[PDB]
C-alpha cells in the first residue's frame, strides 16, 4: 500500500457503467507529486492521509473481483503527517 | 477528534441508554439527540475514531434489547465540513 | 438520588398513569416527560437505585394495560455526565 | 520481492473489514525513501530489513487469494546491513 | 494511553506469541503478564484506543492457532479510575 | 457501604471486564480481585446495597461473554465484622 | 429509610425468628413488633427499598416453618405520609 | 470452645457467603480462608461444639447453590493439639 | 520415629480430618501439610512402625467421605536416607 | 540472536526432556523454565532464528511422547523490546 | 555420575513412593522434588546411567498403583550443561 | 522481463510456508541498481545475467499459481555484456 | 560454518544437481561427495544454520527428480566434536 | 570403557546422524565409520557399559528415520582382544 | 560395581557354564560360588548396573539346559549396606 493524501474529487459523468456509484477522488503522495485516482471506500475527506491498495487487490477492495480499480482507498490513517 | 458516531433507535427510552452506553465505554462527547419523526431518535457522540468506535459497539449492543431497539449503529471516521453544519455541536 | 428510570409508552394516557404509579410506589422525583414523535412518551424519573427499580417496576405493571401501552421500562444506576445534558432537570 | 526496512506501525481504525485483522507497518527502502505499508505476515520489529512480495501474491501470502494488499512482508533477513 | 487491552490464552506460549504480536501492530505499552492460576495467562497492554485495538486483534488472530489457544481478546477503551488499581502499571 | 458484590469468573479477563462493567454502573469501590486458582478470579465491591444490586447485574451481564465465563454473581447485603477480615480492603 | 417491610405471623415465635433473620439480612431496623389480637403479630422493618426487599425475603423463608407460621410479608417502597403515623417508629 | 467447624468450597464467593452465614448464626471465630489450591477454599471457624455446628449447618444450607458450591463441611469437636499447628489461628 | 505415614486428600478439610485421625489413634507426629497444587493436600505423620500403621489406617477411614475424598493412603516403614532430605520436619 | 523457542508441555519431565534437545540439536541458550501452573511448563530458549528453528523442532520431536506432552512449540525471530520484559533473562 | 532421571507423578505420595524406590533399587541420589503445579510432583535423580535406569523403571513400578500415579518416566544419559541451571542440585 | 545479475544469495529463516523451499536470490540491473530478490527456478550462479518476470507470471514460473512470488528467475541469458 | 547438511542421492547425477543447488541457495561450502557404495552418493555442506537449512531446502527439492532420486536431506546445527572426525573437510 | 555400540544404516546420513546422536546422548567415543559395501555403513562408538546402552537407543531412535535407515543396533560389552584387531581405533 | 548379579543352580557344571558366560559377557566380577547344600550352587558376580543386567542374562540363558538347571537368576542394582556383609567378596 501506499500512503496518500486526498486531493479533491474527481468527476467523471461519462465514465464505465462498471464504475457503479463510486466515489473517485484525487490523491497524491505528496503535495506537488503526480496525482493518481483512487476510489474512495471508505469516506475520505480532503486534507486526510490514505491508505491505498494497488492491483487486483484494489478490485475486490472496491466491491467486486471485477470491478475497475486499480487504485482503492482502504483506510484513513489515523495519525500521520508528512 | 472528527469522527461522528450515531446510533438511531426507535423511542428515547433505547437511546437514553445507547448514549451512556457509549460514553461511558470510550471518550466520547455526546453532541446530539435528534426526535426525527416516526418515534426516531438519533443520538450522535464525537470523537477520534478508535473512541468513536468502540462507542458505537457498545452502545449498539447495550440499546439493542431497550424497548423497541436499535434502528442503526454507524461510524464515519472523518466528516466532510458541509455535514458539519447539520451536526448538532452542543445538546440541545 | 442519581439513578434514572425512564418507561416509554405509547400514548399519554399511559405515561401519565406511570408516572403516577412510579411516584407513588416509591420515593422517586419525576423529571420529565417527553414526547419522541410517533406516538411515544417517555416519562422518566431519578432517585436511589433501589426506589428507582420498584417505581419503574411498578409504572410498568401499571401502564401495561392502560392504552396503547408499554413500550419500555428501563433503569440506569449511574448516568453519565454527558447523558445527563439531554436529560430533562424538571417536569415541563 | 523488495528489501526493506521496517520504520513504524501503521493503525487505521477506520480500515476495511476485507483487511482483516492483520497488522500494516511502515516500511521504507531505505530511511528517507518513498514510504509504503505492509501487511505484515510475519511479525517484525522496527529497524528489521524484511522481504516483501509483490501484488497477487501478496494477497496470499496475507492471508487469502482475495486479500485486500499488494505489500505482504514475507520474511525477516537474517543478516542485511542496507 | 489509557485505553486496556487484554488477551487471555490457555498457556504462556500462546501469551508470549500474543503480546508480541500486539506490541507489534500498534504502539502499545505491555504493562502486564498475569499467571492467573489453573493455566490461564492475561497479557496486557495499554496505549490509544485504536493502537489497542489494532493490537488486540492482530494478536489474537496470532494467537488463537499456538498452543492451546486464546480464552479472551477484549479492549477496554476508558478504564475506570477504580479498575486501575487492579490493573499492572508495569511488566514485571 | 457495607454492602458487597462478588463476581467470580474463570479466567482474569471477564473479571476485569466486570470490575469495570460494575464500577461504571453504580457507585461501588472495588476492594478487591482475588485470584483463587483454578483460575478462578473473585472481583468485589462495596456500595450501598442498590448501587451493589445495580453494579452487580451490569458486571454479570458483561462479563458472561467475555472469556471463559462467569461463575458466581453474589451479594451479601450486610456482612458481618467477622467476614471483613477475610475480605480485601483496597484494591492492590 | 423510606421503606417497610412487615411480615404477620401467627405467634411471637415465628415472629422473632423472621425478625432476625431480617435484620441480619440486610439493613434495615425493627420498628416495631405488633401485637395485633388473635395471636397475629407483626414485626416491620424500615430500610432502603434493595435493603427491605432482602430483607422481607429473608424473614418470609424464615418463619414459614417455625410454629405456626407466616400469614404475610408485604414491601411498601414510600408509603404515603399519612399512613406513617399508624405507622410504630421505635421497637416496642 | 476449640470446635473446628470447616466449609470448603470451589471458589471464593461460596466460601465468603458460608462464612458471612457460620458468623451470623452462631457465635463462632471466623479464623481462616485458605486457597487450597484448584479452586478449592476452605473457609474455617473454631468455637463452642453446639456453635460449631449450627454454624457449618448455616454456613452449607447458605453456599450449597452460590457458585461452583460446597465441596465439603465438617465439625472436629476436639482437634489434637498436633493438627493445631496446621490450622490458622487468626484470619490474614 | 522413622517411618512415614501420607496421607494425600482433595482438598483440606478431608486432610484436616484426616491429620486429627491419625494423631489421635497413635503416636504419630504430624510433620507436615503440603499443599501439592490442583487441589492436591498431604499430611505426613512420622511415627513407630506400628504406630504409623495405625494412624494411616485410621486416617484414611476418616477422611474417606469428608470432603472430596482420599486419593491414597501411604506407609513406609525406613525411608532411605536421600528421601529424608524432601520430606518436612515440621509442619509449617 | 534474538529468536525465541518455546515450547510448553504438560509437566515437568517433558519440559526438560525438551529443553535438553534444544540445546543439545542447536546453539541455543536456556533462558528458563516457567511453571505456568495448570501444569504447564514452558521452557524458553534464544538464539539466531536457524538455530532456534532447529533447536524448537528437535525439541517438540523429543518431547511429544514423554509425559502428558507437547502443548505448544513456537518460534519467534525477532521479538520486540517490550516483549523482552516479560522474558527471562536467566535460567533460575 | 551424571545422568537424569526423572518420575513425575500425580500427587505427593506417588512421588514420594517413587524416591523411595529409586534411591532403594539403585545407586541414584535424590536430587530434586519439584511441585510443577496442577498436582504434578516431579522426582529427579541423578546417578550413572544404568544405574539411573534401574532406578527409574523401579520407581514407575512403585508409584504406579500409588495415589493417583505416575505420568513420566524418562532418563536423560548426559544433560546438556544449559538444562543443568534448570535443574535441582540437592534436595530441599 | 527485465534483465538483472544475480549478486548475491538470500537467506531468510523466518519465510513463510507456502515460500517453500525454493532458492531465494538477490539481483540487480546494474551492479549499485536497486536490489531486490527473485526465487530461483534456474539455479544461477552469482554474476549470471538472468531474465527475470514479473507479478502474475513469476508466481507460476516458481511453481504453482498460488506462489508468493513477483520476481522469479526464468532463465540465464546465455551473452549477455554488461 | 558449524552446521552440517547432508544430502544422500542414488546416483551421482542427483548429488551434482543437489550440491549445485544447496550451494547457489545459500553460502554454504560444499565439503565433500561420498561414494558410499551401493549408489549412495553423499554431497555434504557446511555453513550457518539458516544458510545449511536454505541450501538443504533447495537441494532437496531439486533431486527429489534428478535421477533415481534422494535418499535424504538432514541438517545438524550443532555437531558434537566427535563427529567432526568422520566429516570431510574439504571436497576431494 | 571398552564396550562397543554399532549401528548400520542404509546409507551415510543416516549414519552420521546416529554418530551425532549417541555422541550427544552419553560419554561414547566414536571409534568409526566405515563402509561396508552395498550401501551398509557402520558407525561404531566404545564406552562403557551404560553409556553405551544410551547411546546406542538415542541412535537407533534418530537414524531410524533418516534416510534409508537402521539395519542394526548392537553392543557388545567386553570386546575380546581378538576381536579389536578388526575394529577401528579412531575414527576416520 | 555394586550391582550384585546372582545365579542358582542346581550342580556344579550348570554354575561354571554360568559364570562363565556372564563373565564373558559383560564386565562383571565373580565374587563367590556357593554350595548352599542339597545341591543348590550360587554364582554371584558384581559390577556396574548394565553390565550385570547382561551378564546375568547371559548367564541364565548359558546354564538352562546344562544339567539340571537354573534354579533362579536375580539382579540387586544396589544392596542395603548390611546385605553386603552375608556377600562373598571374593571367590573361593
Amino acid at each position: 500500500m501506499k500512503i496518500m493524501q486526498v486531493e479533491k474529487t474527481l468527476v467523471s459523468t461519462n465514465r464505465i457503467a462498471d464504475m457503479g456509484h463510486k466515489p473517485l477522488l484525487v490523491v497524491w503522495e505528496k503535495p506537488g507529486a503526480p496525482r493518481q485516482v483512487a476510489v474512495d471506500a471508505i469516506g475520505c475527506i480532503p486534507g486526510d492521509w490514505v491508505l491505498c491498495v494497488g492491483s487486483s487487490a484494489a478490485r475486490e477492495a472496491a466491491g467486486s473481483k471485477s470491478y475497475p480499480s486499480d487504485l482503492t482507498i482502504i483506510g484513513i490513517i489515523d495519525q500521520w503527517n508528512g | 477528534g472528527i469522527a461522528l458516531g450515531m446510533i438511531e433507535t426507535r423511542g428515547l427510552v433505547p437511546a437514553i441508554e445507547a448514549a451512556d452506553a457509549m460514553t461511558k465505554a470510550a471518550e466520547v462527547r455526546l453532541v446530539g439527540r435528534q426526535f426525527v419523526g416516526g418515534g426516531y431518535v438519533t443520538v450522535l457522540v464525537r470523537g477520534e475514531t478508535g473512541a468513536v468506535n468502540a462507542a458505537v459497539r457498545a452502545g449498539a449492543d447495550a440499546c439493542e434489547r431497550v424497548g423497541d431497539g436499535l434502528v442503526a449503529a454507524h461510524i464515519i471516521a472523518r466528516v466532510h465540513s458541509e455535514v458539519e453544519n447539520i451536526l448538532p455541536k452542543a445538546p440541545q
